[PDB]
């Protein structure tokens, strides 16, 4: 019995607890404008306060920030735990029943989740693709494609394979003519302070503000630097006091880069966040070791946060304290045979354990193994107290 | 400025709007329905909360007309009533030990012997925490009941 | 790790007075022994890479990475990484009137990097619906394109 | 014995296992020492005479 | 206004070469975005004190601070040691309405952001806003309408 | 764990390297006492059988 | 100063990495002493002084 099943038994972690809070996490395609995001955390704000009030107590909504003009982070507590009794007030159902009417949203990568017990391992990989030759991002990209298409395609062992960093959105580029520039009378140093400042502002002086410091800023007016053809205004004074604009010396055009460089040890790099199969952790990172093996050359791959923790022995701390346990018996009872009748007992409250685990469907956490430790040595506490009495 | 030549003035504001407003306009903070803005403070584990519940606790009376502070985010009740619960449950085993006690030995006295046995020892677990240098954590107080 | 900063500490508080290309060079706080208990080497068997051609492979993919463990005080490189190099000639430099100082002028201001901004800026008028981010003249890469200068 | 080994496993999940494997092991100690020291004087001072 | 085109080449690409000559270490990740700002996220090896491979780290950055740009000197770098998890966010409000949205983080920041964070177990503390600053938002037609440059 | 840890670190660029490059371990201290301590700990077996 | 020893001016970037950049004499016209009477430079009047 007890061998059966407790191998069948799965193992997890720790119990992710109800804290009173959770977190939304809100995505957008790369692109939209700080108001149209503002557009979705409204709905965000507007669910959490307006569509159940029986579990919701303050909903701290944040726009462009999170994780790093299109992200938002929506926080949010809950009412006190009295007033939300059962599964359906916890933070399962209130955090399912949130994203399931969220991820109805168009053109909106939103959902909630719960902040586990630990922030280091969280959920059992951490995928890492390297450019081991130095093959530049547009092929990197295509290598992680490549891996990514060919990973949720074996859905035997694992899906939902995504990227951690996003994908590249147009960026405008601005050709400087520096011949016609030079010829005009323009200089290059000019032209930069001008682009600079018009488009990013620039961090000047300082001034003094109901007596503390506080900074100025140079920028361009809101309606002056929304536009691609507004590149054509902003002239600049040059050689013979004559003011120059941008469309006589600069070619405008749109290209693809990568708002997200990710890099790993010095080196660039993609991260992939993926889990197992409802399998275990070692054989989804092996299959995902063969399928990164099968990528252009150069590509290199590596493991690091969420599954670092491992990659480097229970019965190993148990079987030789065992036989520990088993010295000392020997040396209380003058005898070998003797003492393995304590010991006998062990499988005898194991067997409990286990059944009273998988009867309210729980999982071998640390907490089942204290807890089966502290019931075997109870286990020794009694057989050992009938032993000595007999011998 | 540049100064024209018919006595002509040429300021900044003249060509430039002037305002005092924020450094970035990256980050907007809409708590309710309400503009706000507010921080995080990134991880002592209580001491270090309430070091800040109590820093926090001197620039109330300055503060104009208008500034109420909340706390949407917090996480430092949670464990300072999870450790209070699972103390509540050492208090009930202590009880629910004492009425079997009380059921095998039918005197006051000769189950004190048993129930004084428990706080001793829980005390003196505390204390050799103290000395390890361990922390009264919610690991560490199930251990107590365990 | 205890002194090793308290030198660390009068450093930074005499690197302000030192020359400029000091700076730009950088000073650094090695604590290490004087024993290089094992030196490694790399070499090519076949020759397709010379002398100067295998100390930038080992600097731009093993000086780094091997450096960043522990044990690791200060590793000295038997060579050089690679560095893009202008020989010019003071000749075709004054053939065409022309001074060193024009040159790292204009090395100075057509190889470096630009704030751009972005297009639907941060502070926005309503109505936006397109950001994006500007690109302007970037570094350049080989010999090729520093042939090409103004 | 038992308890003990439980604050050797490495990483950052065997230091949750040592809070219980020293909390535990210490509790034993003290327990002990009671039922040598407090529970035998206190079994005569607190018992009725049968 | 930069882009990761630009600040993953022209600082981090300098960071990650100067971080070299350092006790044990795990990791170094980087990010990159289009608003320039750039985390590298060193990691201790589970057995290194929090104060003793903070300044590890500080050494080399100051080490690589002369060779960052003169904007990234000026808006400064900074050592962070922290965790990832912000426990518990306060928040300030007017319930009069007598302040808006951009008047709120001032008196927050000019009262409280500098009083909080000197308080220990405070490793990092983030500001939903932004402290005052003066902004002069100057018109191109009017600096050309006038001939001037920004 | 110094020497050991890099030739592991090393180990992981191998496969990447270009067609040509060959590493040489051309001045070496840690086999030394690698096989110092182990003639010692053989002349440790040899003076319990004597 | 660079005509004799270089100058680190700027940085360029290399196959995805950041390299130095070197503003230096050819080999040939730095190796004599009647060669510093050579390197001429350009002043007031537009003029190149040796």
């Amino acid at each position: 019995g007890m061998a059966y099943l407790f191998v069948r038994l799965p193992s997890s972690f720790l119990p992710d607890e109800d804290q009173g809070v959770f977190m939304t996490m809100v995505q957008l395609p790369a692109g939209a404008t700080q108001e149209r995001t503002q557009k979705v955390l409204n709905e965000v704000t507007h669910y959490y306060l307006t569509k159940e009030k029986n579990n919701v107590e303050s909903v701290f909504a944040v726009n462009g920030f999170g994780f790093a003009q299109n992200t938002g982070i929506a926080f949010v507590s809950l009412k006190d735990w009295a007033d939300r009794p059962g599964e359906e007030n916890k933070v399962e159902a209130i955090t399912m029943r949130a994203t399931r009417a969220f991820s109805q949203i168009k053109d909106a990568m939103v959902f909630a989740f719960n902040l586990p017990a630990i922030v280091e391992l969280g959920t059992a990989f951490d995928f890492e693709l390297i450019d081991q030759a130095g093959l530049g991002h547009e092929k990197l990209t295509q290598a992680r494609n490549q891996l990514l298409a060919e990973a949720a395609k074996h859905p035997d062992m694992l899906t939902s394979v995504r990227p951690n960093g996003l994908e590249d959105t147009p960026q405008f580029k601005i050709d400087i003519d520096q011949e016609k520039a030079q010829a005009l009378g323009v200089s290059i140093n000019d032209i930069n302070t001008t682009l600079g400042a018009a488009w990013g502002g620039s961090y000047v002086n300082d001034f003094i503000d109901r007596g503390r410091v506080k900074k100025v800023y140079v920028m361009s007016e809101a309606k002056y630097r929304m536009l691609p053809d507004d590149i054509g205004d902003w002239y600049v004074r040059a050689a013979d006091g004559q003011m120059v604009p941008f469309s006589a010396f600069s070619s405008s055009r749109w290209e693809y880069g990568s708002p997200r460089l990710e890099r790993y040890n010095g080196l660039p790099s993609m991260e992939i966040l993926g889990q197992a199969a409802p399998k275990s952790t070692g054989e989804a990172m092996e299959l995902m070791e063969q399928l990164a093996s099968k990528l252009p050359t150069g590509v290199g791959y590596d493991w690091t946060g969420m599954s670092y923790q491992e990659r480097l022995q229970a019965p190993s701390l148990y079987a030789i304290s065992l036989i520990v346990v088993f010295l000392c018996l020997a040396a209380l009872y003058e005898s070998w045979s003797i003492p393995f009748s304590v010991m006998l007992v062990v499988p005898l409250g194991v067997i409990g354990a286990l059944l009273a685990a998988t009867f309210r469907g729980l999982t071998n956490d640390v907490y089942f193994q204290v807890g089966l430790l502290t019931t075997i040595g109870l286990s020794a506490k009694n057989a050992i107290l009938i032993v000595e009495f007999a011998k | 400025l540049k100064v024209n030549q018919d006595g002509s003035r040429v300021l900044l504001r003249d060509v430039a709007k002037i305002e005092l407003g924020g450094e970035n306009y990256d980050i907007i903070a809409e708590f309710n329905g309400q503009p706000a803005s507010g921080l995080g403070i990134k991880l002592n584990a209580l001491d270090t909360a309430a070091a800040i519940r109590a820093e926090l606790a001197k620039m109330e009376p300055f503060f104009p007309s208008g500034l109420k502070i909340v706390y949407p985010y917090d996480t430092t009740p949670f464990v300072k009533i999870s450790i209070h619960e699972v103390v509540k449950t050492l208090v009930e085993a202590i009880i629910l030990v004492f009425l079997v006690m009380y059921l095998f030995l039918q005197n006051f006295r000769a189950t004190l012997i048993p129930t004084i046995a428990v706080p001793v020892v829980l005390l003196g677990t505390f204390a050799v925490l103290a000395a390890f240098g361990f922390s009264i954590n919610t690991l560490t107080m199930f251990g107590m009941v365990l | 790790d205890i002194a090793q900063v308290q030198v660390q500490n009068k450093l930074q508080l005499a690197m302000p007075l030192l020359p400029q290309e000091v700076q730009q060079q950088g000073v650094s706080v090695e604590k290490s022994s004087s024993s290089f208990l094992m030196v490694v080497g790399v070499i090519n068997t076949d020759g397709t890479m010379t002398q100067e051609d295998i100390s930038d492979y080992v600097a731009a993919n093993m000086k780094d990475a091997i450096s960043r463990t522990s044990g690791v005080g200060d590793v000295q490189l038997f060579g050089s990484q690679y560095a893009m190099r202008i020989w010019m000639n003071p000749n075709e430099l004054n053939k065409f009137q022309l001074t060193p100082v024009d040159v790292i002028t204009a090395i100075k201001a057509q190889n470096a990097q630009v704030a751009a901004g972005q297009l639907g800026g941060t502070p926005p008028v309503k109505g936006q619906q397109l950001n994006a981010s500007i690109i302007a003249q970037t570094r350049l890469t080989s010999t090729e394109e520093f042939g090409k200068i103004l | 014995a038992v308890f003990v080994p439980m604050a050797f496993f490495g990483g950052s999940t065997g230091a949750i296992y040592r809070q219980f494997s020293i909390t535990i092991v210490s509790a034993m100690a003290l327990s002990v020492l009671v039922a040598l020291i407090l529970t035998p004087a206190l079994c005569a001072t607190m018992l009725k005479p049968i | 206004g930069a882009d990761a085109k630009t600040v993953q080449d022209t600082v981090t690409q300098v960071i990650e070469q100067n971080m070299n000559g350092i006790d044990n270490l795990m990791y170094m990740s980087s990010n990159s975005d289009s608003t320039g700002t750039v985390q590298i996220t060193l990691t201790f090896e589970s057995g290194t004190d929090a104060d003793i491979a903070q300044v590890q780290v500080q050494n080399k950055l100051q080490l690589a601070m002369p060779l960052l740009p003169q904007e990234v000197q000026q808006q400064g770098v900074s050592v962070e040691k922290s965790s990832s998890s912000f426990l518990m966010v306060v928040g300030v409000i007017n319930t009069d309405g007598t302040m808006t949205q951009e008047d709120i983080s001032d008196y927050v920041a000019a009262n409280m952001k500098d009083a909080i964070s000197r308080t220990s177990g405070v490793g990092d503390v983030q500001l939903f806003g932004s402290q005052y600053a003066m902004r002069i938002w100057m018109n191109p037609n009017e600096l050309n309408k006038f001939q001037l440059t920004p």
